[PDB]
RNA sequence: CAGAGGUGAAAUUCUUGGAUUUAUUGAAGACUAACUACUGCGAAAGCAUUUGCCAAGGACGUUUUCAUUAAUCAAGAACGAAACUAUGCCGACUAGGGAUCGGGUGGUGUUUUUUUAAUGACCCACUCGGCACCUUACGAGGAGUAUGGUCGCAAGGCUGAAACUUAAAGGAA
């Protein structure tokens, strides 16, 4: 679903958040479904690694 | 008997194609009719012998401009509702620094889209900032106070500091005592 | 910057927005 | 406001009586298109009152009309188009207005300018033969072949020059070849349109061509014998 | 047998006019306004003001002869928005209630083919 | 580098790997020769002697058609220039510039170039005249320029 | 014919010498809307209507010309109210992938058109050079509490009113 917003909104020009390059962009779709108490921010073994 | 058209390109094309059968239930509703061409990439709305509201056709116009600008289908039916209106505002026009524009407007949407929510609630309106444009829909004051903030963020006053001031006018109006001053000595 | 309501509105915005179905006090 | 919120500026001192109605005295008129077109007659008009002539003459031959071209040729395919018209001449109770000018309106232009195209906008002077001199703006979008991938069919700088002379060509040309009644006759019946068209076929296949706004800059000298013909001398009633 | 004639609507964020005139659109037949209408200096742009204004707006062009409309509508334009009005909205409506007809519908704009501004 | 322009390009001429004619070459190098010497009588640069005997004879390259090159055909025949035909150009550049900014003193664009122009020029100079191959008190000035163009 | 502008609500202001609105204009000095980017250019600051004219430059095609003329550069010379949540490990670097911009070659059918004026659009592979986007081999103090010092801080009593137990008026009650 990120990948289809990104692709989304930049493919028809709507200027977006500066999400860092790691984590994951946050939306609406997430705050609702309260899905990063699940998955997390990012992922920690490729931030470490 | 009148009508108009508007014109969309392909991506919006998949998702106009996805969700015509909608359009034309609420058109049909209205008794508004509708047509989508998708050779010519163009969108028709016509007037009917059965309609009695060219008032509504015109919002309909206005509603095809907007799909086709790419606001979903839920705020493309909530600008048919009566009382909303879009409004596209330019700021391209603004600053001759081009990096100084993008980071401007940057600014504008906010880290996190924090400014973006902020405001939007506040307003009760819907933005979407379309690269060198902006577009606004929703209550008339709504988009009165976004016109006039967007307008100062392509200047050089922070939408943080408007933030605060619909704030705390929305708190001054919400208590009834002060029906007639200045509140410049509220305001900040 | 240093205002403590104000962002805390602002980060608590997208709450407020998506758990709505205004309220910030 | 009328009420008593708002403050008494100087305001109503003494205003005068609203005892006239002007709508009282005033007179309709009836107005007729020139010969080039179809449906001749179009709607009314009024003026203040004949006690001076002169202003009903110097009023009506001063006045501008406009009109929508699917009123004035009976056709929705004409429709999206409107036309300016000049009073030139009054006779029994009839204005028969000569051509003024030419446009397309906001509506067409908007729908009609996309994204991922390329625009071509090209205006010109020139004098008719019938020495009206005249201003003319034609546009034209590019569009990509059946035969493409490319979302984006644009033209090279090249292309749009040699373009834009060619319809000054040909601008040049027609008018000067044409004459005003000639010329009206053939920019109502999109005929310059498809010439252009065919025309540059060969540089950078367009998609949309069309005359966008004709201007007039100045006339000629008033012939009302020649107006009379170009449209197609009463007795009254010796009362006494 | 059908009397036309143009109205102008100019449909601010603050205020209305209906202005119908004669097709030429030199002789305008009647001119009023929401300001005109309304008591409060607010309502001035309400819906109502200008179903009133429509209302006797009307009633002149029923008096004089004037039974179907080329409308116009328009906004402020230029610089400023570019969007019409409620009064513009609901004039339309109060227009068709009022039963005259409805000859043709357009947006006229005024429109900057280029802006009125300075560059920073 | 493609000095003072920031582009990196490559686009020239090859040679063949062989040091000769082809063999369906049937013209006389003395021929050639005075075609050479012909042109140069009209003349035409070294450089465009080149092209038009590569272009109009399938005279494929005067180097290996001839014992010489083609400059040191012209000097054994008494027609060497008094300055390399490249420093040559530059100085038509330089004068068509400088006379440009006289008329238009305000391209403020050419000025930057006529300051590329002049750097570049000193150092050819400076390298014909360690060759020695030009006067070591030859200088560049506009004086220089309009006496030796007009 | 009576308000207009404006604002959250006001107001300043313009308004029977008719404002705001209407149609026809004319002048004035600005800026080039839409088309507008994913891209274009130039050293950078920067650059958008048409059109000549002068004058320069890049990439490419070249079996043209020169024969090491160059590199990086301390100097010097040229050009020129903002700020306010942004941050990607880096380099003598390997294979690249889609998409695009500028040339060039080859095929190839459509669009084009035909002794007159331009042999141009599109698809396709290979190709150099550029903006980018995505994958990849390899590398040399803050926290926070505690204070028997110093240095500042500043405290109460109805008002008057104090050497007077003193007025009116006031405060609370």
């Amino acid at each position: 679903r990120i990948k289809k917003y990104e692709q989304e909104a930049a493919e028809g020009g709507i200027v977006l958040s500066k999400v860092k390059k790691g984590q994951f962009r946050k939306i609406e779709s997430t705050y609702k479904k309260d899905i990063e108490r699940r998955i997390g921010g990012s992922i920690k073994a490729r931030d470490k690694e | 008997e009148s009508s108009f058209m508007t014109l969309f390109p392909k991506y919006r094309e998949s998702y106009l194609k996805t969700i015509w059968n909608d359009v034309t239930r609420a058109l049909d509703k209205h008794n508004i009719a509708c047509v989508l061409d998708l050779v010519e990439g163009s969108m028709t709305v016509k007037t009917t012998r059965k309609t009695y509201d060219p008032a509504i056709i015109l919002k309909a116009r206005d509603l095809i401009k907007l799909l086709a600008r790419s606001v979903p289908f839920p705020q493309a039916v909530k600008i048919l509702q009566d009382d909303m209106a879009c409004d596209v505002i330019k700021i391209g026009n603004f600053v001759t620094n081009k990096e100084r524009f993008v980071k401007r407007r940057q600014r504008l949407v906010g880290p996190n889209g924090n400014t973006l929510k902020a405001l939007e609630l506040l307003t009760k309106c819907y933005i979407l900032v379309q690269g060198n444009t902006v577009s606004a829909m929703g209550p008339f004051k709504g988009l009165k106070e976004v016109r006039r903030v967007v307008e100062d963020c392509m200047k050089n006053i922070h939408p943080i500091y408007h933030i605060k001031e619909l704030m705390i006018k929305r708190e001054l109006a919400k208590r009834p005592e002060l029906a007639n001053e200045d509140w410049s000595r509220f305001l900040p | 910057q240093n205002d403590l309501e104000l962002q805390q509105f602002l980060r608590e915005s997208h709450l407020l927005s998506a758990f709505n179905n205004i309220v910030y006090q | 406001a009328v009420g008593k919120n708002k403050r008494l500026s100087k305001g109503k001192k003494g205003q005068k009586k609203r005892v006239v109605d002007p709508f009282t005295r005033k007179e309709w008129f009836d107005i007729k298109a020139p010969s080039t077109f179809e449906n001749r007659n179009v709607g009314k008009t009024l003026v203040n009152k004949s006690t001076g002539l002169k202003s009903a003459s110097d009023a009506l031959k001063g006045r501008v009309v406009e009109v929508c071209l699917a009123d004035l040729q009976g056709s929705e395919d004409h429709s999206f188009r409107k036309i300016k018209l000049r009073v030139d001449e009054v006779q029994g109770k009839n204005l028969l207005t000569n051509f003024h000018g030419m446009d397309f309106t906001t509506d067409k232009l908007r729908s009609m300018v996309r994204k991922w195209q390329t625009l071509i906008e090209a205006n010109v002077t020139v004098k008719t033969s019938d020495d009206y001199v005249l201003r003319i703006f034609a546009i034209a979008f590019t569009r990509k072949q059946a035969n493409q991938v490319k979302r984006h069919s644009y033209a090279q700088s090249s292309h749009i020059r040699a373009i834009r002379k060619v319809i000054s060509e040909i601008l040049t040309k027609e008018v000067q070849g044409s004459t005003l009644a000639q010329l009206t006759s053939k920019l109502i019946p999109e005929v310059i349109n498809k010439e252009i068209e065919n025309a540059t076929k060969d540089i950078f296949p367009l998609q949309n061509i069309h005359v966008r706004k004709v201007k007039l800059l100045k006339q000629p000298k008033f012939d009302v014998g020649a107006l009379m013909a170009l449209h197609g001398e009463e007795k009254g009633k010796k009362v006494t | 047998s059908q009397v036309f004639g143009v109205a102008r609507i100019y449909a601010s964020f603050n205020d209305t006019f209906v202005h119908v005139t004669d097709l030429s659109g030199k002789e305008t037949i009647a001119r009023v306004t929401g300001g005109m209408k309304v008591k409060a200096d607010r309502d001035e742009s309400s819906p109502y003001a200008a179903m009133l204004a429509a209302q006797d707006v009307a009633a002149k062009c029923k008096e004089v002869g004037i039974t179907a409309v080329h409308v116009k509508i328009r906004a402020t334009g230029g610089t400023r928005t570019k969007t019409p009005g409620p009064g513009g909205q609901a004039a339309l409506r109060a227009l068709a209630r009022s039963g005259l007809r409805i000859g043709r519908i357009e947006d006229v704009t005024p429109v900057p083919s280029d802006s009125t501004r300075k560059k920073g | 580098g493609r000095m003072h322009s920031a582009g990196k390009g490559i686009s020239s001429s090859a040679i063949p790997y062989s040091r000769n004619a082809p063999a369906w070459f049937k013209l006389s190098s003395e021929s050639v020769i005075e075609q050479i010497v012909k042109y140069a009588r009209k003349g035409l640069t070294p450089s465009q002697i080149g092209v038009l005997l590569r272009d109009a004879h399938g005279v494929t390259q005067a180097r290996v058609i001839t014992g010489n090159k083609i400059m040191r055909i012209l000097k054994s025949n008494g027609l060497a220039p008094e300055i390399p035909e490249d420093l040559y150009y530059l100085i038509k550049k330089a004068v068509s510039v400088r006379k440009h900014l006289e008329r238009n003193r305000k391209d403020k664009d050419a000025k930057f170039r006529l300051i590329l122009i002049e750097s570049r020029i000193h150092r050819l100079a400076r390298y014909y005249r360690t060759v020695a191959v030009l006067p070591p008190n030859w200088k560049y000035e506009s004086a220089t320029a309009s006496a030796l163009v007009n």
